[PDB]
């Protein structure tokens, strides 16, 4: 840091953008508050937690942390700086932000501004293309070098993914081995200043040459858009697919549970894979609310084929700064599909919330005789839903999702009251939109039900169907979802009961913002 | 005395009867998660 | 399994009921208004409780017993008993022929001798269907011929189908130990196991 | 000091065995919001007859304390039904209802001699209130003991206006949420979520998501994305050390990421505020005459006294 | 008075309020406001009038100040913040010169 | 057990049962308007 | 009623038992020293 810092504007001499800029608003923030604490840039000499390694799933864009600088001996303004990008094997660099502004240009507006190669927009053109030299929406290739100049200096990148067995770059031994490098002959290390033990295992990163001349006389801020780490995807029949990266959520749980390297330890076999597998389908079912054509920006937001369906019901491209606690990012991680980690039974089981044909049937005379009936409607019911996300279709900056329920408010005698929320590992606008329709259905259904049950019906877990059946009330077969489950060791089970209704689950129609999208294609300087 | 024990053995409803008078005001607890 | 009785060993006399208490257990959710009126909600099954007290033992009577009774909590079934207060045969006939027509709930319920039983069952005896181990006690009879219309305190636990016969002698209460957890029995010097007492409870 | 009639001061201070009567009047949880039905109960013995109507009794078992401090809170209240009537158990746990905004009214009524009620309160020469507010919560608490007696209580919850503490009720600049926009079959429609019938047609803040960006092009590479904090100072508390509540005071905020700063404040008597840009854009054949729109303040203002161009006002001190 | 929408109702409340007194009451059924003032006219209440308990309490530490440093937004300067400090010689005199502040703004 | 009711009729006591075992060290439960 | 003074005389206790149900997820009572 110390060495880039000479290379740069005195302002963001030490400085470095925040891995995650939105977290989650939930009901330990407030609005205001929530919105002062996102932060953009920290500074690396006071900020220990700023230099861990992140963890990205899906498409994100992340900061790149400086791990070496230096520049060539007779030629002392071609600096050679190494950034290391995300944990793990991750598929591939989809874009490389040399300052503000992306290699490849967002769209025709951007075009006419800067020297730029092919577009992001529609034709989802990749950083592949620049060595290609053709239309590739594929990410980059482990240890290929891509040349960019955009008219004011030469810039190489040679892109290095994550593997378990990665071997040294052998540019920079080469230089090495030469006594090429400027400070290695000043302090008067050889060959050992860059060598084959020089690994670095199960991280990606690219080394990125600058040739500083006299149009870019300083090295701008440098971030990229990664695809994310390959993902365990578990298929019914006994095979194991392991390739790409999910968006599949229960699927980025599972990675971020079973892996020793940078979060809990938890084995494989602690974990019923029946059971996760039925219930990744419950996050994979078809969402028919939108069509595929309403996204432009297909390629940035986690797809690869837009002939595909890629219609998911909750997608998410999350990054887990992993800076933070291990509970708190797994706590993080669920909430964002629902989600609930049931350690009852033995294993680890993972529910998320649903609707079903066949509940079971409990009536009130095979309990224990007590029952508690609880509505809080006051504090949890709202008639109007406000989300924020980042949306790669402006520049990664926040997009406001606002919409009214006429039904809603033509109840509760015309009352005002907006639902506030925000989605961190959501990227897709309409997917984000749903995720806020269906929030806002599921605050109308706000009255709880406690009661106990014999040793017999056990197995109960959260989030699972039951139908109520208590015949002084006008109640026959009235849906509930377990929401809290106790195992005495004298055989009873005591539960608590969450009101859910079928609307939850029905997708209502939405129209398409593909139109007003808003690219930053400020902070350059505009040719004559 | 053996109170400790007993407390220990209700902890959760000592958290809702602590909440319930901090919501008098604008405050609640559930406001430890930030920091 | 059956309680040992004098009626099913008379070679022990000893046994045999010195006092039985019959009570009524209907839990309600009674509630008293502020105006006066009393407002109750059935809601838990009614059970009939026996409580059973038993006059000097001997040893070999007390031997018999406590070995019934030990047999009892060991194969963990239900234990009968026969109060002999309601055993005044009042009906005679073979109830076989005796059809009870199907779809009856409530305390009213119609059977059909067909002219086959001889003897009117006044209020207040007992009355249990052939399936359903429940007992219940008739609280008004009136009879039209053939047909007998019985009213019985409690409800009909299960819908009449068709087929449940009636049951007017022989009544077995299909009854659970209450004091099994702690129950003591004292030797005195004179030779006798002496204030013998059973809590039953009518289990379903 | 709430006044009451010197008639009552006299019955308050000469008799000693005193008749009092609550009377209830909710308004019955709804699945929509058309017409206002009332329930009138009581906790007397006997139904009482207040301005024509008749408040039942038969129902009413018991009414919580009414506390209020010096400080802001939100002041409950719980009135207990009996929970067998088996007609307000009903309505309760009705399936598709909401009672969100529902108010009630609780009167303290003494009962004379001759069964009437004692005029106390000066203005309306009738009984004092008691409690006034809205139904926010329920439940019903059935106990079946397999032995002895249960019993059955429904609770209705009541509070006043302040019962949601975590509301931000705030005109956020986007058309969206100012014309209350939403799908009605394949357009974005506006409805009446709009704070007014009138901002069904209001496209003020049309473009107000463009309007930064656009903006920004004319700035500093500093300041490109920022605005001052509206607020300055807000008042040191308990609640607040010396040390935090120095350094938690603001001056500029980042609006890429910052949704809070787009909120439009509402100003009394004379203040400094920024303005939040709501359009942004330039002359044709004159490119380098940019018009652009801030947004200052709400509500009908007396005017603007100063403008700061830079931090310079036009005015000089 | 800036009032930041973006605060909560309950909060933005409780703030325009401690900055005058006040404490708005709900009871007797209307919003009744009351700020902290002195009559010549109060009720005058006896012991042998109440239930016959009496609670006395008086925290004089974490409570009792000699002297008061406060800040505001002055136009006078470009509103920036300007404190006013003062001291008080006889709650000094009293109290054995212990040294006390009471911060405020 | 039945212990809940209660505590939800004496909330403000524990409230400053809780808020007097903070006061030993310099904690205290004002200090959850802010967040 | 006299649960005050009694509350008032097992402080501690009261404060350990609330701190044992804020455990069970992330919180805890020794972030407030920060505010």
């Amino acid at each position: 840091t110390t060495i880039l810092a000479k290379y740069q504007v005195k302002e963001e001499r030490y400085k470095l953008q925040s891995k995650k800029k939105l977290f989650g608003l939930s009901r330990s923030y407030s609005l205001k508050k929530y919105y002062e604490t996102v932060t953009k840039e920290v500074d690396l000499d006071f900020n220990l937690a700023a230099k861990f390694i992140p963890v990205v799933y899906g498409v994100q864009k992340i900061p790149g942390i400086p791990i070496f600088a230096d520049t060539e001996l007779n030629n002392p303004n071609i600096v050679y700086v190494v950034y290391a990008f995300a944990e793990g094997e991750i598929d591939g660099f989809l874009d490389f932000y040399i300052g503000d502004s992306p290699m490849i240009c967002f769209d025709e507006t951007d075009s006419d501004t800067r020297t730029c190669f092919g577009r992001k927009k529609i034709v989802g053109d990749t950083m592949h293309r620049l060595a290609a030299g053709t239309s590739t929406s594929q990410p980059s290739v482990h240890g290929q070098e891509y040349k960019y100049n955009d008219g004011n200096g030469d810039i190489r990148i040679w892109t290095f993914h994550g593997k378990p067995d990665q071997t040294a770059a052998q540019v920079l031994v080469d230089i090495a081995k030469k006594k090429g490098f400027y400070l290695q002959n000043q302090n008067g290390n050889g060959p050992e200043y860059w060598d084959s033990r020089y690994k670095l295992l199960d991280t990606a990163y690219a080394i990125v040459r600058f040739t500083i001349n006299e149009n870019r006389t300083e090295i701008p801020e440098i971030s990229a858009e990664v695809q994310g780490k390959k993902v365990k995807v578990y298929n019914s029949d006994g095979t194991i697919k392991a390739d790409k990266t999910s968006l599949n959520g229960i699927w980025q749980l599972m990675d971020y549970l079973t892996s020793d390297r940078y979060g809990a330890d938890i084995t494989l076999d602690q974990f019923p894979l029946q059971k996760v597998i039925s219930e990744a389908k419950i996050l994979d079912i078809i969402d028919e609310s939108y069509q595929t054509s309403w996204q432009p920006y297909w390629r940035y937001v986690g797809w690869n084929d837009p002939l595909s369906e890629n219609r998911q019901i909750v997608q998410l491209n999350t990054i887990l700064d992993t800076s933070e606690s291990v509970f708190k990012n797994v706590q993080g991680i669920l909430e964002s599909f629902g989600g609930a980690i049931n350690n009852l039974s033995g294993e680890y089981r993972i529910t998320v919330e649903k609707y079903s044909t066949n509940p079971l049937r409990i009536n009130f005379l095979d309990t224990y005789g007590d029952l508690d009936l609880s509505d809080t409607t006051g504090r949890n019911k709202f008639n109007s839903v406000q989300a924020s996300l980042v949306d790669p279709a402006l520049s990664w900056k926040t997009n406001s999702i606002t919409f009214y329920n006429s039904k809603f408010k033509e109840q509760d005698k015309g009352l005002d009251k907006k639902l506030q929320l925000s989605f961190a590992n959501i990227t897709n606008y309409y997917t984000a939109r749903s995720y806020a329709d269906r929030e806002l259905k599921k605050s109308r259904y706000s009255r709880t039900l406690s009661f106990s049950v014999p040793y017999k019906f056990i197995g109960i877990e959260p989030n699972d169907p039951i139908a109520f059946t208590y015949e002084r009330y006008g109640w026959k077969d009235k849906f509930f979802l377990v929401d809290e489950v106790e195992n005495t060791r004298d055989g009873k089970i005591n539960l608590v009961l969450q009101e859910y209704g079928e609307d939850v689950f029905i997708n209502s129609e939405q129209v398409d913002n593909s139109g007003n999208d808003i690219p930053d294609i400020s902070n350059n300087v505009l040719p004559p | 005395a053996s109170f400790r024990d007993f407390a220990s053995n209700n902890s959760t409803a000592f958290r809702d009867a602590v909440e319930l008078a901090l919501n008098e005001n604008g405050t609640t607890l559930k406001s430890l998660g930030n920091s | 399994m059956r309680l040992p009785d004098p009626y099913t060993n008379p070679e022990y006399p000893g046994l045999g009921f010195e006092s039985v208490n019959l009570v009524d257990n209907d839990p309600m959710i009674r509630d008293e208004l502020p105006n006066g009126k009393v407002k109750e909600v059935k809601i838990s099954a009614q059970y009939w409780g026996i409580n059973i007290s038993y006059p000097e033992l001997f040893p070999d009577e007390y031997a018999f017993l406590d070995s019934r009774l030990l047999e009892y909590k060991r194969t963990g079934d239900y234990l009968d008993v026969l109060l002999p207060q309601y055993e005044a045969f009042r009906v005679r006939g073979d109830t076989k022929s005796v059809t009870i027509p199907a779809g009856q709930k409530g305390s009213q319920i119609i059977l059909n001798t067909n002219g086959t039983l001889t003897g009117q069952p006044k209020a207040g005896d007992l009355f249990k269907l052939s399936t359903h181990p429940k007992v219940y006690k008739i609280t008004n009879f009136s009879s039209s011929g053939n047909v007998w219309n019985i009213s019985l305190y409690p409800d009909l636990f299960i819908t009449t189908t068709g087929s449940e016969k009636p049951v007017f002698n022989g009544i077995l209460f299909r009854t659970k130990l209450m004091n099994g957890d702690s129950f003591g029995s004292t030797l005195n010097n004179n030779g006798t196991y002496s204030g013998i007492s059973l809590s039953l409870r009518e289990s379903l | 000091m709430k006044k009451i009639l010197d008639s009552a001061k006299n019955y308050l201070n000469t008799h000693d065995k005193l008749k009092t009567a609550c009377l209830i009047a909710l308004e019955l949880p709804s699945s929509s919001g058309s017409a206002a039905t009332y329930i009138y109960l009581t906790d007397y013995f006997r139904d009482v007859t207040y301005n024509g109507i008749l408040y039942r009794s038969g129902k009413v078992k018991s009414i919580s304390s009414h506390k209020q401090n010096r400080q802001l809170s939100i002041g409950s209240l719980s009135f207990t039904i009996t929970g067998t009537a088996e007609d307000e158990v009903l309505k309760l746990v009705q399936n598709g209802v909401s009672f969100l905004d529902r108010g009630i009214t609780i009167h303290q009524a003494i009962i004379n001699e001759e069964g009437n009620i004692l005029p106390v309160d000066p203005d309306t020469d009738g009984p004092l209130l008691f409690f006034r507010g809205r139904i926010t919560g329920g439940g019903i608490k059935d106990n079946v003991n397999t032995s002895g007696i249960g019993t059955s209580v429904i609770t209705w919850n009541c509070s006043n206006q302040f019962y949601d503490f975590d509301r931000v009720n705030g005109r956020y600049t986007d058309d969206a949420s100012h014309r209350g926009l939403e799908v009605v079959n394949g357009t974005l429609q506006p409805s009446n979520g709009a704070k007014r019938p009138e901002y069904q047609e209001d496209y003020g803040f049309f473009h107000s998501n463009k309007s930064t960006t656009i903006l920004a092009k004319y700035q500093v590479k500093e300041e490109r994305y920022k605005l001052q904090s509206k607020k300055k100072l807000f008042g040191l508390s308990r609640s607040y050390s010396l040390k935090k509540y120095y350094e938690t005071v603001t001056k500029e905020v980042d609006l890429d990421f910052n949704l809070a700063a787009k909120f439009i404040p509402v100003v009394y008597g004379v203040q400094k505020i920024p303005g939040i840009p709501i359009f942004a854009d330039t002359e044709l054949n004159n490119p380098n005459i940019v018009y652009v729109v801030y947004a200052f303040a709400e509500g009908e203002i007396d005017g603007f006294l100063d403008f700061y161009i830079g931090d310079s006002p036009m005015i000089c001190f």
